[PDB]
DNA sequence: TAGTGAATGTATTTGCTATATATG
DNA sequence: TATTCCCATAGCAAATACATTCACTA
């Protein structure tokens, strides 16, 4: 019922300045105030609008101060109503504009429970359990022998000697991912985001010793390092059969043009995530000196670390059957 | 006191899907069985089922066959009932218009088995009414109980592809892909 | 006389140049499937803060008279908020003062029905049920399990929660060891409360 | 036990009334007519629109209600909004009906509506929770509490009180009671209270008021203030009329400058409006108010008063009998407040209150816009604005005192099921002894809410077809003898 | 037999808190997450603190409240139990030199609101 | 010797405050970009009825790792606190 | 050199705004 | 833990599905 000519702002309606105002409007909120700012009856209208508004929470939550509401409503009335009894029309327009999905409501909360206890959003982890796991992570030798009891004490001791030096450095995602994988048989993985830094540094040394014992020196060198200064989640043909046996639960894929797609191995997804993190930056070695020599190794990345990481995951899969 | 034993009936509800998946609480190295069947009993520690959050980067740790059998009290969520109670009924609601389903493969054999039988039960109910409506055009009178039952069947069965899917709710609570309800009975010894 | 003395002594701290907006924790907005819920007494605080913001956000710069008039309206809104908040949220039966400053929901507590010890006994001893003992003494048992049986924290927590609803001989032995280790006291100290609390004896 | 013993025990034991034991809410809401197959609740909806048809513009009709198929029932509750179809799978006991309206022979859009269904034992499931629906023991016709006659209509509720005013007759000061009631609500939104004689003067002329009802030829026995009214030397009703007239006149003497203007009609209306509320608006406003007042006596309320023995056909006849026959209830009541014999077990009047509210407001909209041409689009928007999908059931679990949560640890249906009785005072959220409690209630069953035994229903009570409590003759003498000793 | 067989017993050593840092109430979703109800019990009301302040004394009474109102103090209690040789015979649970009084959340909220209004409660000199 | 009431000096509180100071005067709510930032500092918003699965965080919830406690966020310029 | 899958760009669909006397 | 409903319609933004290309692997 409206008209677009540029007067697009009047297209949903049911005088001399109408074209100029429409063009200015077309060229972020409450733009009527600015167009009114370009340019008694004015005071009478302002008083009437203030009376209409005189007789909320939703306006305040949307950012409309109670002082600014009459001015905005007056600008809307002047632009969208006067340009097209007048008193009754203005009254109805103001009343409609004052109170315009269910999720857009702004309700009043009604608060034996106290007013503070009325807000019922919980944390997910018991505070006492976090304190318990902080102490647990300090028992490195006990934890390592809970996973593989054949690890010599000297190897664990050498790894733990570097904790003090690397305690001043910040920990990076690739370090935590590998520690979570290896240590999960004795230490929960999700606790890594809750334990303090000193607890994490001990676990990083613990996992490094286990990888050293198993024969994965090429990847164990990156557990205790410092930051110096194509992304395909597919599994190589060599290991695809083994990984599907050890991690049978895979992620389903969206069908393309009705054609079904084979599931993607979730364990392969995590391998690529760790592989991408390692090569995202250069690292400075801080770990045991003897381990650095056994890896044929500031710290250069071997061209086949993804294969080594895949074999490490294969070892863990066999160990946790 | 052995002659003054009451019996209690209660229901446990679990939701899985986009946020969490079921754990292997009643199965073995070769079978995935999240919850006991009809006629089974609740295992001695009292856990009926438990769910673990979705996280792909922790798959080599949290998704090993051993980790799926071990319940973590601090970080998982479980529903606990009376140990030794006998499961007598199961009801499952599924949201089939998900592409792709967030459930990992091999974790829904038990869920599908009960849902398939339940769908057949509701499908036959809707078929019976439609046959009656065809024969008795404008002469078909049904009780208020039967009318609400047919409404439930349509809420359960999948919608035709031509129309928008249903967003199922339980009293302002949105359903996930799977909703499981387990009913069990326990006999109490007064002491 | 009192009001004159108050002003004459505190006149140096009654006209500040800055005012602090209350903490983020005071104003809590909860958005749900049926809208966003807010606390009504907070309204004046929101209005007062927005009023000062609108002074520099006006399209036409405000004249000095209009600047003062809007400033006073904002200040009058702050005064309304603090009085109403103290009257409605700090000072009432489920208020901040009477529910959290002079009361609390404590950790390491239990609640159950009571029965009698009619056999020969000491008048100041208590017997707690198995389920209460396992959950109340969770960290006491975890300490013993780690040391005696070389359990990890995850295993100890799993062991305790597993045996809440069933009898376990190992747990029973640890319970006696905990009680016997409270020497020279007869057992573990506790307080028993009966409501309503009027006389010495209800606690 | 010996099988012969049980037969002799059974032979010697009276049986309860199956209507009360099986649940009376079910019998009053879901019972279907054998001829037509439509239940009591739907018939109640039809009766509501019959009494409201007098406010309908010409050409507008109510065509009845129809049962919806489950397919439409499913489609209506899963209607798409904002590209989303919300389905609530929590179990409920609801069924859907359509309300049919026509305008000048053209059928309008049907309005779907949900209604609750009850099962054996007064059981109903609403949004996944189980409830019990109990009857309410209510007075028939009218209720008296304290110098007040409460009369409930389908669209209004009126209370009649008393005041005393002084008038001078033949030079002798006299005191008479003036009956008043508040019938307009902006009067509450606001000293003189609205007198019934003032309403009579607003409707009829003062001379007409006296001659038509009191058969008194009032002129201009001499009655004066404390202007003359003259009556032949050869009633109480006339005395009340005189007292009300002087009660109105004394506090508004400027209006009556000339005596003849007393016999007018517009002046009384102006005074009434100034009591309630500019003269121009006031005169027009009441002319509509008196129009709605003259049509406030619905047919259903007439039948209720007929049982008590009032026999009123127009609202003016009711006011006459309040001033003549029911006046003594204001100061000397002869009805025992603590009795339980002349009462009725009512279900629908409290169950369908929210729907009844919608029907009344729909009729009032037509009254407020009389003498107007109606378009089909306007009528469709009006119907949609009032009769919505969940109009009737939107507050069943909020403030209905006859619906309560169910908690029954055993299989018995009587103990806390069909034996719950709700007093009229607690219908929407004690008293001294009476021998009727032993017959209607359970005087030893004393819950905390009703320690006097009136909160439970005797399962052997005799109840009529419409829910009226009847008397049992085989225990009449023993009940009567105890009542004498209670008050002695 | 009568109902209420006492199956709704509660016992908890550590409970989950709010964003504010105080023990929270239990909803139906968390009711069955544990074999028994792990809810903090309001064992110290205003009336009890009136009685304790007179018999036991204001000193020890403040210690009991602070061990919960201050979440860091509660963390110290758990560590004392776990590291103790005899968990049931700990001399002192909270070392008040390392964690001094003044960390209670309800009191800090009280002081903050009054400070914004422009006043503070202080000891009389 | 009992408790009495004092009067605080607000500008002294302002002077002794530590950290970057945000003034509500420098915010135009009409600009939808500035309204979001204003609501970031004023309200403590909860997007649903779900439990908070985090122990420490910065102001803008960019860091939820307990081992980074004390490190200042680069997006909200807020230290990571418990 | 042949087969395959990730990165990229582009056309299509759909959800999202923005305006439109009256019942103790 | 919160519900008892949401006027119709044209343009836009972002999400989504499909085709194309280049680099890695066999
Ligand atoms: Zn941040």
């Amino acid at each position: 019922t409206g008209f677009t000519e540029t007067t697009t702002a009047y297209s949903k309606i049911r005088r001399p300045l109408v074209p100029i105002w429409g063009e200015f409007i077309d060229q972020e909120m409450h733009k009527e105030c600015e167009v009114i700012s370009l340019i008694t009856a004015y005071d009478k209208l302002s008083a009437y609008v203030k009376f209409c508004v005189e007789d909320t929470l939703a306006n305040l939550y949307r950012g409309m101060s109670s002082a600014e509401v009459p001015d905005i409503l007056q600008a809307k009335v002047m632009v969208r109503r006067l340009t097209i009894s007048i008193v009754s029309n203005m009254f109805r327009y103001v009343k409609s504009n004052l109170n315009p999905s269910t999720a857009d409501r702004v309700n009043d909360k009604r608060p034996k429970t106290s007013f503070i206890e009325s807000h019922k959003t919980k944390q997910r982890v018991t505070p006492g359990d976090i304190v318990a796991y902080n102490l647990d992570a300090l028992d490195v030798v006990k934890l390592v022998h809970k996973i593989d009891d054949t690890v010599p004490v000297e190897l664990i001791q050498e790894c733990l000697d570097c904790v003090a030096v690397t305690a001043t450095k910040d920990i990076y995602p690739h370090q935590i991912l590998l520690a979570q994988w290896v240590m999960h048989k004795a230490f929960p993985a999700r606790a890594f985001s809750h334990i303090n830094k000193n607890a994490v540094n001990h676990l990083l040394a613990a996992a490094q010793s286990l990888m050293w014992h198993w024969g994965f020196q090429q990847v164990a060198v990156f557990m205790q390092v410092e930051l110096y200064y194509r992304n395909s989640t597919r599994i190589q043909i060599k290991y695809k059969d083994v990984m599907d046996e050890l991690y049978p639960h895979q992620r389903q894929q969206r069908a393309i043009n009705g054609v079904p797609v084979a599931p993607v191995n979730i364990a392969g997804i995590a391998v690529q995530s760790a592989h991408a993190s390692i090569r995202s930056s250069n690292w400075i070695y801080h770990g045991p000196d003897r381990l650095f020599k056994e890896a044929e190794q500031v710290l250069v990345v071997p061209a086949t670390i993804k294969s080594v990481i895949t074999e490490l995951v294969i070892h863990l899969g066999k160990l946790n059957q | 006191l052995k002659r003054m034993m009451p019996t209690s009936y209660s229901t446990a509800v679990a939701n899985a899907g986009r946020k969490a998946f079921f754990l292997n609480m009643y199965g073995d190295d070769k079978i995935y069985k999240p919850f006991p069947d009809i006629g089974d009993v609740i295992r001695p520690d009292g856990v009926i089922f438990a769910i673990r959050d979705h996280d792909d980067d922790l798959a080599p740790a949290e998704m090993t066959p051993r980790a799926l059998r071990t319940l973590d009290r601090t970080f998982d969520r479980a529903v606990i009932g009376t140990p030794g109670a006998k499961v007598i009924d199961i009801d499952i609601w599924r949201d089939e218009r998900v592409n792709p389903s967030p459930t990992p493969t091999g974790m829904d054999a038990q869920l599908v088995k009960y849902h398939t039988h339940l769908s057949s039960y509701y499908r036959e109910l809707l078929k019976i009414y439609r046959g009656l409506l065809a024969r008795r055009k404008d002469d078909l009178h049904i009780t208020e109980e039967f009318e609400r039952l047919i409404v439930t069947a349509q809420m359960f069965l999948p919608q035709p592809d031509n129309v928008r899917k249903l967003s199922r709710f339980y009293r302002l609570d949105p359903l996930d892909e799977w909703r499981v309800e387990v009913t069990y009975k326990a006999q109490k010894m007064p002491a | 006389s009192e009001f004159a003395q108050f002003v004459a002594q505190n006149k140096d701290k009654l006209f500040p140049k800055y005012l602090p907006v209350p903490s983020k924790l005071c104003f809590v907005a909860e958005s749900t499937t049926s809208g966003t819920y807010l606390d009504k007494p907070i309204e004046a605080a929101i209005d007062a803060t927005l009023t000062f913001a609108s002074i520099d956000a006006s399209s036409v710069p405000l004249s000095p008279i209009k600047a003062q008039n809007r400033t006073m309206r904002g200040l009058r809104l702050y005064g309304q908020f603090y009085e109403i908040y103290a009257k409605s949220r700090i000072a009432q039966k489920p208020g901040l003062a009477r529910r959290h400053m002079f009361g609390a929901r404590l950790n390491a507590t239990a609640r159950a029905v009571i029965t009698s010890i009619s056999d020969p006994h000491d008048y100041d001893e208590l017997h707690i049920p198995w389920g209460v003992g396992c959950q109340l003494l969770k960290y006491h048992l975890t300490n013993k399990l780690k040391a005696k049986f070389n359990m990890t924290t995850r295993e100890a927590f799993s062991f305790v929660y597993e045996n809440v609803l069933q009898y376990n001989q190992i747990i029973a032995d640890l319970f006696k060891e905990l009680i016997a280790e409270a020497a020279p006291y007869k057992g573990m100290g506790c307080t028993f409360h009966r409501n309503p609390t009027l006389q010495r004896g209800s606690t | 036990p010996d099988p012969f013993l049980i037969e002799k025990i059974r032979e010697n034991t009276p049986c309860m009334n199956p209507t009360l034991a099986n649940g009376i809410t079910v019998e009053h809401t879901m019972t279907r007519d054998p001829n037509t197959g439509v239940n009591m609740t739907r018939r109640y909806i039809d009766s509501l629109f019959d009494i409201s048809s007098v406010l309908f513009p010409d050409g507008f009709k109510y065509e009845g209600n129809r049962a919806c198929t489950p397919l439409k029932h499913f489609e209506e509750i899963t209607r798409e909004y904002n590209a989303k179809r919300i389905a609530n799978i929590a179990p409920t006991d609801m069924y859907m009906i359509d309300l049919m309206f026509s305008y000048k022979g053209e059928m309008l859009y049907p309005r779907p509506m949900l209604l609750p269904a009850f099962k054996r034992g007064n059981m109903v499931t609403i949004n996944g929770a189980k409830y019990i629906g109990s009857p309410v023991l209510t007075d028939v016709g009218f209720s008296v509490l304290n110098d007040s006659i409460f009369i409930p209509f389908r669209r209004t509720k009126l209370t009649f009180k008393q005041t005393d005013h002084h008038y001078m007759c033949n030079g002798q000061r006299k005191i008479m009671y003036v009956i008043w009631s508040q019938i307009h609500n902006e009067m509450a939104k606001r000293h003189i209270e609205s007198c019934l004689a003032h309403y009579f003067f607003c409707q009829f002329g003062v001379t007409q008021t006296f001659k038509q009802w009191a058969n008194v030829d009032v002129k201009c026995n001499i009655y004066s203030s404390a202007m003359v009214l003259v009556i032949p030397r050869h009633s109480i009703f006339a005395t009340r009329l005189i007292a009300g007239f002087w009660y109105v006149v004394d506090a508004f003497p400027m209006r009556f400058t000339r005596p003849e203007y007393v016999d007018s009609t517009n002046l009384w209306r102006v005074i009434l409006g100034h009591m309630v509320f500019h003269q121009g608006k006031v005169e027009e406003n009441i002319d509509s108010h008196l129009h709605s007042f003259c049509n406030s006596l619905d047919e259903m309320t007439i039948e209720e008063l007929k049982t008590v023995g009032v026999n009123v056909s127009t609202i003016w006849e009711l006011l006459y009998e309040i001033m003549t026959s029911l006046a003594h209830h204001l100061y000397a009541t002869d009805i025992d407040e603590t009795s339980m014999y002349g009462k009725r077990l009512t279900v629908l009047h409290y169950l369908m209150s929210e729907f009844n509210y919608a029907v009344s407001m729909f009729g009032y909209m037509f009254q407020s816009r009389r003498d107007r041409e109606w378009t089909v689009q306007e009528l469709n928007e009006g119907l949609k604005r009032s009769f919505k999908l969940q109009t009737a059931i939107k507050r069943l679990t909020v403030d209905h005192g006859e619906l309560d949560t169910m908690s029954n640890p055993n299989s018995s249906m009587l103990i806390k099921g069909t034996s719950i009785l709700v007093t009229q005072d607690r219908a929407k959220t004690s008293r001294i002894i009476h021998a009727s409690i032993a017959e209607v209630g359970q005087y030893k069953n004393q819950p905390k809410n009703n320690p006097d035994g009136r909160g439970r229903l005797n399962m052997y009570t005799k109840v009529g077809p419409t829910g009226l409590v009847e008397r049992r003759e085989e225990v009449r003498e023993i009940i009567d003898n105890a009542q004498l000793m209670f008050r002695a | 037999l009568l109902e209420k067989i006492g199956e709704d017993w509660s016992a908890a050593a550590s409970v989950k808190t709010q964003p504010f840092g105080l023990p929270s109430k239990l909803n139906n979703a968390d009711r069955a997450s544990t074999p028994g109800r792990e809810t903090a019990i309001r064992s110290f009301g205003e009336s009890e603190t009136r009685s304790y302040n007179c018999t036991v004394g204001p000193g020890p009474t403040a210690e009991i409240l602070d061990q919960t109102n201050n979440p860091l103090a509660h963390a110290a209690v758990i560590e004392s139990w776990l590291t103790a040789e005899k968990p049931s015979s700990v001399p002192v649970a909270v070392d008040r030199e390392k964690i001094p009084f003044g960390g209670s959340r309800p009191v800090a909220m009280f002081d903050h609101l009054l400070e914004c209004s422009g006043i503070a409660l202080e000891y009389a000199p | 010797m009992g408790l009495y009431a004092k009067v605080v000096d607000h500008n002294e509180v302002h002077d002794q405050f530590t950290g970057k100071r945000i003034y509500a005067n420098d915010y135009n709510t009409s600009n939808s970009d500035e309204k979001e930032e204003f609501d970031r500092h004023f309200y403590s918003h909860f997007q649903d009825s779900e439990a908070i699965e985090s122990s420490v965080s910065c102001d803008c919830r960019a860091i939820e790792d307990a081992h980074k406690l004390g490190v200042i966020c680069d997006i909200c310029n807020t230290p990571v606190v418990n």
